[PDB]
RNA sequence: AAAGGAAUUGACGGAAGGGCACCACCAGGAGUGGAGCCUGCGGCUUAAUUUGACUCAACACGGGAAACCUCACCCGGCCCGG
RNA sequence: UUUGUCUGGUUAAUUCCGAUAACGAACGAGACUCUGGCAUGCUAACUAGUUACGCGACCGGUCGGCGUAACUUCUUAGAGGGACAAGUGGCGUUCAGCCACCCGAGAUUGAGCAAUAACAGGUCUGUGAUGCCCUUAGAUGUCCGGGGCUGCACGCGCGCUACACUGACUGGCUCAGCGUGUGCCUACCCUACGCCGGCAGGCGCGGGUAACCCGUUGAACCCCAUUCGUGAUGGGGAUCGGGGAUUGCAAUUAUUCCCCAUGAACGAGGAAUUCCCAGUAAGUGCGGGUCAUAAGCUUGCGUUGAUUAAGUCCCUGCCCUUUGUACA
């Protein structure tokens, strides 16, 4: 099994948030970039750590990472809707009477945008 | 000139190749004069499979030690082979060194890559490194 | 008489100790349909077992 | 040309059968010189089965335990026993070896159940990879027990297994187990 | 995965006709009774795989009867995926339908014939020369095609002449020369009908892939089988490309080859050679009792059952 | 059975069969099993169905 | 001088359900158990057959394969190093 | 007192993902040390080697055969480099990861280390570690001498050797590797080579406190020819007689060895059961221990080297969750 442990996928994700002017894709200069940032202790850690930000900034560039900062943000700030006419913007709104006489006694309804419908016969809106 | 190893285990080859009419030698025996011989296509197997004619430019000495007799035979070739590929890649041109390297790769990998596979120690509690004793319970 | 089969899906190793997988089988000889059969020993996907008796389909053991 | 033993042609050889064509490795890839490879093959699963044939048949034959270890024995067992293929029949013996794997493997058998211990069993069928390791198994026994207490030397004897395997005669204790263990899950149905 | 490209390769390539063989009409007046060609042949005995749909004339004249092609017919076109759980059904304007697809096929087959062979090599040669084509043109652009026209007894006064080919020669193991029949399969699209990335999955798995396409192509591999017999071949090749990316064909790639023996082939594709000339003979056994006219013997595009039709006057 | 009924079609009956068992005897024969404290509250009967 | 009520943690079951492991089985191999022999232990005898250990977690274990020393053990005697 | 530490997925692992009144952590796991696998790139060297020479010996080749100038491939061993599920395809609540395949020496090398806390587990026979009780001069201190632990109507366990023709016996041939080597106390050592015997050995000159001498550690199995021919036989070498040598103060209750003789069950073992997943099981020898003499045991080293699985909770144990108690 390989699953990587709490501390090469932390250290490796504090090393993410701090120093992503640095980190890429390739995993070698990652590797070689994590002596300078860091002060770890032998390489095999090193490597492992390497490796998760490898598979790291595999993940992120595409969307939003749960555990990573705003940071992320900071990237979609930097890097990145409405339609034309809006959908609000509909030229006739159907409306069951019950409405119409609710604008009517809200003083409305003599401005018609609005059609009504024609109300539902029957009543059996439960589940059995 | 070259000379460069091989090796499967504690057996080591490595066999001297430098320039002459064709040569042959494994500790000043030829290749035809080894002595397990139900084995013998497994040190001409560069002789068969790369032909005569590959081999026309070099004298091949062969000087061995350690291991068994089959792992020394399985160095052999090895070094052979080696040897043939090291000399071609300094003397002779590149594409060479990649039609002999096709054609020796794709038969068996052992005649150009090593065997990384070493005995593994004995551990306490039984006679070999996994198998246990006997562990009478009544 | 024999039919063929060939496996596309395994699904799952199956038995009380383990020993038996099942896998759909469609068949080649003459016949044409996708069905349950179980195994003994490993299979992989494109594998071609040989039914002696070519009908029966098989649930669990 | 890769010929096995030098004398051996691999060209010509008929796998009749379809479902052992990628599980008997004899074809062009896997034509060596030598029954002996040293290899790292059972390393995995599945790359055991593109092992070469002929190197897995030297391997079966050293089973029991005064010639646990000895792979040249069988080198050298093989090839007189394939030199008595050719005396004796003169085809070409590498059908008789794909011939007697082929036709010797079971294509039914049977499974234990009933809770470990009362015997009801139920009827599967066969990988073909336990079919061709286990015709492999059924051919390495017969010949090493039918040369157990005889005047006749293991040789001969096991060339004739894999002869009475290739024609199907049924004093084959390959083709008779064959017979046997799957009529039993004929009979448990 | 250390694969070579597949080039186009422009050849003349002759699908030529009993009536449009002279030299069958020249061997018309000395033998024989019973006239076709090893396309034809294999076809009434491999007609028990076919799923869509031909047309096959017999041409009775006099004593000597004759098994001809159609000349408008898609006949050389190779079913695709044909005998599958689920069929290619997919239309013209894409590029999957069985239209472009057996266009695609035997595109790619008249391509692999020629192409797995040295052009630099002296040809082993007959002695006698083809007919359908004059000498003189020094453009030479012929593929290498033999034609070997032999002779068969069989019972009732039936004399069965078959038109027969052989398609390459290599080196033998032992100073021989040695007899190639050569066809192509192809991988056009392998997710859909259950399929297998011959890049991924035949390295251990060859047996995978004949399993997979005596299961597709069925009709096609069998009709293969069929005339390879009738040759008498020492050896059978089959090859396998396929296209580079999945969608698109404009190219294709050839991945590797393997060598067969045709009993090898026929037991492992299920061809019993009893049935395939039992079926062979019963239209013949029907039709030496028929009078002279035009015939028709077709496959039904929708159902299992063929029919001998009788032709009125004058089609072909 | 169906290769051997002499009526094309014939779907065969089903067997209705209601069972009271006691409450020392579900336990021994698994049909109610022991549950934890606070779902017991649940009596919706356990599902059936995928 | 507690008997009892309700509730928590733990141990236990001749309850229900998951999980792991070749000190588990399955696929299987070399074996063991039956045979002569070295060796330990139970008994039996001895003046003594010293001794600890008895299911893995005893029985080629005390690095214990002791001819004297080892040496505890027996038969007889010197010895203060009271 | 509980949640944090869990319905689930995943992991060799409370390893992680995810759900979420929990958020962040610590010990254990993992990390780490040692070993194994790579380097024509560095550092390199009469206690290590290669090779171009110079000469000798033998019919261009052979020479571990005798000595020189360059190099670090082979030997030794440091400093860094290197493999990370990193690249690709697929599966996957698109997240942990899992599977497949190239490039690659290498895509689970192996051992040490080992938490909370407990058992009436073993050890007062390792102790000038010991508390108390005991004996303490016709001693249970302490020495010298014969005896003992070795005895056998009988069990149980660890092991060795075999039940043969893949073998046995006789000749030939050719290859390792971990390491040991003259001692405060104290006599106890590795052995070359020459002479004498058929052996254990006898006798003398030498070398060595070690990459120097034993030692190119000329190991066994395996390999190649001879004979044997299914017989309790030429397998089995148990038991049993006379003799020679070595050790030692002393070999009887034979310590060990060799010569000759003798030829017992045993022909592949029943219910139960032990061990094991790649240089693995097994076959086969060589060092270390104990040792004045020394291994059917143990601890390592290598050599020849596979079948079979790539999973399950049926069995056997164990942990966990829910549940019942009058048990603490
Ligand atoms: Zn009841």
């Amino acid at each position: 099994g390989r699953v990587r442990t709490k501390t090469v996928k932390k250290a490796a994700r504090v090393i993410i948030e701090k120093y992503y002017t640095r980190l890429g894709n390739d995993f070698h200069t990652n590797k070689r970039v994590c002596e300078e940032i860091a002060i770890i202790p032998s390489k095999k850690l090193r490597n492992k750590i390497a490796g998760y930000v490898t598979h790291l900034m595999k993940r992120i560039q595409r969307g939003p990472v749960r555990g990573i900062s705003i940071k992320l943000q900071e990237e979609e700030r930097e890097r990145r809707y409405v339609p034309e006419v809006s959908a609000l913007d509909q030229e006739i709104i159907e409306v069951d009477p019950d409405t119409k006489e609710m604008l009517k006694l809200l003083d409305f309804g003599s401005l018609s945008n609005l059609q009504v419908t024609q109300p539902t016969v029957g009543m059996n809106f439960k589940t059995p | 000139s070259v000379q460069v190893f091989g090796r499967k285990k504690t057996a080591t080859a490595v066999a001297h190749c430098k320039r002459g009419n064709g040569l042959i030698k494994v500790n000043g025996r030829p290749l035809e004069m080894i002595e397990p011989r139900t084995l013998q296509y497994k040190l001409l197997e560069p002789v068969l499979l790369l032909g005569k004619e590959r081999f026309a430019g070099v004298d091949i000495r062969v000087r061995v030690k350690g291991g068994g007799h089959v792992a020394q035979i399985y160095a052999i070739r090895q070094s052979i082979s080696k040897a043939l590929v090291a000399y071609y890649q300094k003397y002779v041109d590149e594409a060479s060194k990649k039609e002999i390297k096709d054609i020796l790769i794709q038969y068996d990998r052992t005649l150009l890559v090593a065997d990384p596979r070493r005995c593994e120690s004995k551990k306490f509690g039984g006679p070999g490194a996994r198998a246990r004793y006997q562990k009478s319970y009544r | 008489p024999i039919k063929l089969a060939r496996v596309t899906k395994v699904l799952g190793r199956t038995g009380s100790q383990g020993q038996c997988t099942q896998v759909r089988v469609e068949f080649m000889d003459d016949t044409s349909r996708s069905i349950i059969r179980n195994v003994k020993g490993p299979v992989r996907e494109g594998d071609v077992l040989t039914l002696l008796e070519s009908e029966r389909e098989a649930r669990r053991l | 040309d890769i010929k096995l033993f030098g004398k051996w042609s691999t060209d010509d050889v008929q796998i009749n059968d379809i479902s052992l064509q990628d599980y008997i490795a004899v074809k062009e890839k896997y034509a060596k010189y030598l029954p002996h490879s040293a290899g790292r093959y059972a390393a995995k699963r599945f790359r055991k089965a593109q092992c070469p044939i002929v190197e897995r048949l030297t391997n079966s034959m050293m089973m029991h335990g005064r010639n646990n270890g000895k792979k040249l024995m069988t080198v050298r067992i093989v090839k007189h026993a394939f030199e008595i293929i050719h005396l004796l029949t003169g085809e070409n013996p590498l059908q008789v070896l794909v011939n007697a794997i082929i036709n010797s493997g079971p294509r039914e058998d049977s499974t234990r159940i009933g809770r470990a211990g009362t015997v009801r069993r139920q009827a599967v069928d066969v990988s073909p990879l336990r079919r061709v390791n286990q015709a492999i198994w059924l051919l390495c026994t017969g010949a090493r027990e039918a040369a157990f207490r005889n005047i006749k030397t293991i040789a001969e004897c096991l060339a004739d297994e894999l002869i009475n395997a290739a024609k199907g005669s049924s004093n084959s204790y390959a083709i008779k187990k064959k017979d046997e263990l799957e009529r039993v899950a004929k009979s448990n149905r | 995965r250390s694969e070579k490209p597949l080039r186009s390769i422009k050849r003349i390539f002759h699908t030529v006709t009993t009536t449009d063989d002279p030299v069958i009409r020249k061997l018309a007046k000395t033998q024989g009774n019973v006239f076709a060609t090893d396309a034809i042949l294999a076809t009434l005995m491999s007609c028990t795989r076919s799923v869509y749909s031909w047309d096959i004339v017999v041409q009775r004249v006099g004593s000597k009867l004759f098994f001809d092609k159609r000349d408008n017919s898609d006949f050389d076109l190779l079913t695709v995926s044909e005998t599958a759980n689920e069929p290619p059904q997919d239309e013209g304007n894409s590029f999957n339908s069985p239209r472009n697809l057996a266009m695609e096929a035997t595109y790619i087959n008249h391509n692999f014939s020629q192409q797995c062979l040295r052009m630099g090599k002296e040809r082993y040669n007959f002695p006698n020369p083809n007919p359908f084509v004059e000498d003189d043109m020094d453009k030479n652009e012929i593929a290498s095609v033999a034609y070997r026209y032999r002779r068969w007894k069989l019972g009732d006064d039936i004399d069965l002449i078959v038109r027969c080919e052989h398609d390459g020669v290599m080196t033998g193991a032992n100073g021989e020369v040695s007899f190639i029949n050569i066809k192509t399969l192809n991988e056009w699209d392998s997710r859909h009908c259950n399929g297998v990335d011959w890049r991924q999955k035949l390295d251990s798995q060859r047996g995978a892939v004949i399993a997979t396409e005596l299961k597709n192509n069925s009709y096609k591999l069998a009709r293969w089988t069929c005339c390879a017999l009738l040759a008498g071949s020492e050896y059978l090749k089959l090859g396998y490309v396929s296209r580079y990316h999945v969608k698109d064909s404009s190219r294709h790639v050839i991945l590797g080859t393997q060598q067969f023996k045709p009993n090898e082939f026929a037991s492992q594709i299920n061809l019993s050679v009893e049935n395939a000339w039992g079926i062979l003979r019963c239209v013949i056994d029907i039709c030496m009792k028929l009078e002279e006219g035009k015939y028709l013997i077709l496959k039904d595009p929708n159902k299992q059952v063929i029919r001998v039709y009788s032709l009125p006057d004058g089609t072909f | 059975i169906s290769e051997a009924s002499v009526f094309d079609a014939y779907v065969l009956p089903k067997l209705y069969v209601k069972l009271h068992y006691c409450v020392s005897c579900a336990i021994h024969s698994k049909v109610v099993r022991n549950r934890s404290r606070e779902a017991r509250k649940d009596r919706t009967p356990p599902p059936r169905f995928r």
